[PDB]
């Protein structure tokens, strides 16, 4: 599953979050913050 | 004995299997038994097609194999219809192999090309209706020679020099077009195959008349040209009046050297089962006389 | 009926190549943020595709 | 050489919190300052090869 | 039948290239088991003469004479020493028989007129026919010479036969329309049989004469000289003695290192130990298991088994790539936003082979195959099954165990996973011991084979006699 | 022991209250916490 949602996820976008979630030297509590959950999609450049 | 067989459908039918069945409508059908009547898991290529067991033995398989075109079908009922010699016939080509008057067809496995899908049309679960390649002649008979070639350098060579070798064999093109042989192996087929031609060959040594083994090097010593050069290119990596002449010597040396090329040649030649005179400007279907 | 013009430029991997195509260039320590004149020149893969 | 150059060159040293505004930076960032007084317009970099 | 005629033909057609006369073998249960046989894909040959020499490599002496020194990237010389010895080794034509039969009823009862001097018959359970040849560099054959056998089978197993002139040809040479040959050959048919064996006398083997073969004519001259023969057994002697210098070699470097470490044994492989153990009885064990060990290492030792899979030709270009993969600094913010994927790393998994002792009872395990991977939680060597058991073995208070790694690292551990650790010096033989003595088959083209590499191989061919001739 | 590699997991429990939750997953992820005092244990100066 590793390997599947890793090549699913490439981009320079989700390459650059992986690389920040590692850089500092926190805890992943800390730098994370919880939202609810989705509902919709507007696709674009950048995406609603 | 039948000219009509009826294939009958244990699974129940889509719509969109009813209309991709009355699209099919002209193509050519491989069946194992020149039967009335035939179940649908015996339709087709995929009953036979373990690809361990390479593409030699799917050519032997389907050579012996007897060909139907497609006609009425409706409602789980398919009614393919098997041609006789020599009438004209509407038949649909389904490979992307391009045909141009005046050719004859041949039948064979499919091969590889660039697209890479394979398009797993037609799967009833597990049943999936593969359907072969009808080939021109030039393009089949390469697809044979190339394959005796293959198995008659492979032999006592190591697996590096033939990595180059096969990457470089096993890819032929055509009008353009981008195949590959899917799997060349060494069955006891193709080594019977090979017995045959390596008899041939040297029946062809044997017997041969005494001035065609010299009639190239007189030539040489006549000409120079690019043909010629190339001639001489091959026989130089191993490199006047006769004494005697007699016509009837010559004539019966000639016609036994005959009968050994023939028993050569059709190692590589397929029997011919289709010669088109029609082309749809979209190269999709054509109109062709059958042989038998 | 030339092969080139600028062979420093029309090479696969020659200097102007490395420098401008964007396929070469994010290999680079590269600040996408700038416009080039130069990119459609040089972005061999989308003028290709 | 790398001073020497910049000196020659006017420009500073690549002064950056190196970690995280490297990674945004090539994921896009905006980082040159505008001239004060502008009488012609935009300015047309001339890209050199 | 026909493997002998043809090589007869075949040999007669290249004597005046090869100068190798033909000498045509029959082996039986003797040799190999009937599923050997069954199960048979090449037979092999390869000539060494009095001097040492193969037949396939330079004359004067060559730069596979000059020692290796153990590092993996020239991995002792790399391709190039495995296409010479593949250029040395030469293949016959062979043929499988697996009904039982007697060679003197089978081949009266084929075309041949046997006349041997009595009708003494001799059965066998199986027959697998094949004929070699042994180069005489000028119209001299000599009898110091040493004719190498090898029998390969699908999986790339091989057994290593050899012997020499004098045995093969002990009173051969003092016995001195138209006309096809197989006629001519049929009917002057064979008389003398005769039984030979490995130098080490470890395999029987007969040998054919037929008295149509070409090699009569040629009035060669034969003649064995008692220096050089002489010269052939110490080159015997040199080559016999590989595997046990290496095991020699492990057993003075753990001595050394037992030494310089001052005794004091530092624990690498992960195991709960107590404060209140006896460990005199630990060490006195140590000492009785490594004496046992030193008495019944083989061939198959594990050091031996680990340095077989080096000298393929895969080993040097793994070995360059493993190197630069190390060989590297931090990545690059614009490799890791951009582009292909890091490359994978080193697993954390390996497989090693160990050699086990035990001094309750006599007994020792050599081809033992082991994984071994890293306790994350203490950094230590965790020993698992090749089915993924744990190996409990290091528990057992009367077990010590060798290890040896895939870089040639070798670890003595003791109970409680204590342990000695060294480097193999492979640097006390030349390239040529080591490359000639060992080394993987590397397969050759053939029937029932994909020609695709790497595809899945297919049914084993296994010529049979239990089932009816197949045609 | 060089580095920290994280879980994530998705609970679904009927315990609501925290000090059971708390407890059942102190008694699931004993060899987490047992990890914790080894290298609290282990390597002074740093502060896990």
């Amino acid at each position: 599953t590793r390997c599947l949602l890793e090549s699913v996820y490439t981009a320079s976008a989700a390459r650059a979050a992986l690389q920040w979630l590692d850089l500092g030297p926190h805890l992943l509590h800390r730098r994370l913050e919880t939202l609810g959950c989705v509902k919709t999609v507007s696709l674009g450049i950048t995406s609603l | 004995m039948e000219a009509n067989i009826f294939c009958t459908f244990d699974h129940k039918l889509s719509i969109a299997d009813v209309g991709k069945l009355t699209k099919l409508v002209a193509a050519v059908v491989p069946i194992p038994q020149r039967l009335h009547l035939i179940k649908h898991y015996q339709l087709g290529l995929h009953q036979f097609v373990d690809h361990t067991r390479g593409y030699v033995r799917l050519r032997g398989l389907l050579r012996n194999m007897t060909l139907t075109l497609m006609r009425r079908v409706e409602g789980n009922q398919i009614l393919l219809h098997v041609p006789t010699h020599g009438l004209l016939y509407t038949v649909l080509n389904t490979g992307p192999v391009t045909w141009e008057k005046g050719d004859a067809l041949c039948v064979l496995p499919p091969l590889f090309h660039g697209p890479l899908a394979r398009e797993n049309l037609l799967t009833l679960g597990q049943w999936e209706l593969v359907l072969p390649w009808i080939v021109p002649m030039p393009l089949a008979l390469e697809i044979n020679q190339r394959l005796l070639i293959m198995g008659l350098f492979s032999l006592d060579r190591s697996y590096e020099e033939v990595k180059a070798a096969v990457q470089q064999l096993q890819t032929i093109t055509f009008r353009d077009a981008t195949f590959t042989i899917p799997d060349p192996v060494i069955d006891q087929h193709l080594l019977i195959d090979m017995k045959t031609a390596c008899l041939s060959m040297s029946m062809v040594a044997n017997l041969a008349s005494e001035l065609t083994m010299t009639y190239v090097r007189k030539l040489a010593l006549e000409d120079s040209s690019m043909l010629l050069v190339k001639c001489q290119e091959l026989l130089m990596r191993l490199d006047a009046r006769p004494q005697h002449v007699s016509p009837d010597d010559e004539i019966a040396r000639l016609s036994a050297l005959f009968v050994m090329l023939r028993q050569l040649d059709d190692l590589i030649r397929e029997q011919v089962v289709f010669t088109v005179c029609d082309v749809s400007p979209d190269n999709k279907s054509a109109t062709c006389i059958f042989k038998g | 009926f030339a092969a080139t013009h600028n062979p420093w430029a029309s090479q696969a991997g020659c200097l102007s190549d490395v420098l401008y195509n964007t396929r070469h260039r994010e290999r680079l320590g590269y600040n996408s943020k700038f416009y080039s004149p130069c990119a459609q020149y040089f972005n061999t893969e989308e003028i290709i595709a | 050489v790398d001073r020497w150059i910049r000196h020659a060159a006017g420009v500073e040293r690549p002064q950056l919190l190196d970690t995280e505004t490297i990674s945004m930076l090539t994921f896009g960032s905006m980082s040159e300052r505008n001239a004060a007084a502008t009488v012609h317009g935009q300015k047309a970099a001339c890209e050199l090869i | 039948m026909e493997t002998h005629l043809y090589s007869d033909l075949a040999f007669e057609a290249r004597f005046a290239d090869d100068e190798q006369l033909p000498l045509h073998l029959v082996l039986d249960q003797e040799v190999l088991s009937n599923e050997e046989a069954e199960t048979l894909r090449y037979v092999y040959y390869r000539n060494v003469d009095s001097a040492g020499r193969s037949t396939g490599r330079a004359p004067g002496g060559d730069e596979d004479d000059a020692p290796a020194s153990d590092d993996a990237e020239d991995a002792v010389g790399g391709d190039r020493a495995f296409d010479r010895e593949r250029r040395t080794w030469q293949r016959a034509c062979f043929r499988v028989l697996p009904r039982p039969l007697e060679l003197l009823d089978y081949l009266r009862q084929s075309g041949l007129t046997v006349t041997l001097e009595k009708e003494q018959r001799v059965r066998m359970f199986y027959a697998v026919f094949t004929t070699l040849g042994l180069r005489c560099p000028d119209n001299r054959l000599s009898g110091a010479q040493t004719l190498h056998l090898r029998l390969v089978w699908p999986d790339g197993s091989y057994r290593d036969w050899e012997f020499l002139a004098r045995d093969l040809l002990r009173e051969e040479m003092e016995a001195n329309d138209e006309v096809a040959r197989t006629d001519e050959w049929k009917g002057a048919g064979v008389s003398r049989l005769r039984e030979v064996w490995d130098v080490q006398h470890r395999v029987r083997l007969r040998v054919l004469w037929y008295v149509n073969s070409f090699w009569r004519s040629r009035e060669l001259s034969y003649d064995d000289h008692e220096v050089e023969l002489y010269r052939a057994l110490d080159a015997y002697r040199a080559r016999i003695a590989v595997e046990y210098v290496l095991i020699r070699a492990v057993r003075d470097e753990i001595y050394a290192v037992l030494r310089r470490d001052g005794g004091a044994l530092p624990q690498r492989f992960a195991c709960h130990v107590s404060r209140n153990m006896s460990w005199r009885v630990v060490w006195e064990l140590c000492r009785h298991a490594l004496a046992l060990w030193m008495d019944w290492a083989d061939v198959r030792s594990c050091i031996i088994k680990a340095l077989t899979p080096r000298l393929s030709r895969g080993a040097a270009a793994a070995a360059q790539r493993a190197r630069r993969q190390r060989e590297r600094s931090a990545p690059k913010p614009q490799e890791l936003l951009f582009g292909p994927r890091n490359e994978s790393g080193p697993p954390a998994e390996q497989t090693w082979y160990a050699d086990v002792v035990r001094c309750v009872r006599a007994q020792v395990d050599l081809g033992v195959e082991v994984r071994a991977a890293r306790c994350p939680r203490t950094g230590l060597w965790i020993v698992r099954d090749r089915r993924g058991r744990l190996r409990r073995w290091l528990s057992q208070p009367e077990v010590c165990v060798l290890y040896v790694t895939p870089d040639l690292d070798f670890y003595w551990v003791l109970p409680g996973g204590f342990a000695v650790s060294s480097r193999v010096t492979l640097h006390g033989l030349a390239q040529r011991a080591l490359r000639d003595r060992f080394q993987n088959f590397e397969a050759v083209l053939a029937r029932g084979m994909h020609v695709e590499a790497g595809r899945q191989e297919p049914e084993t061919p296994r010529v049979s006699g239990r089932r009816l001739p197949f045609d | 022991g060089p580095e920290t590699r994280p879980g994530i997991y998705v609970l679904t429990s009927s315990i609501a209250h925290w000090q059971t939750l708390v407890d059942v997953a102190r008694g699931k992820f004993a060899r987490e916490r047992c990890s914790f005092v080894n290298r609290r244990i282990t390597r002074p100066r740093q502060i896990p």
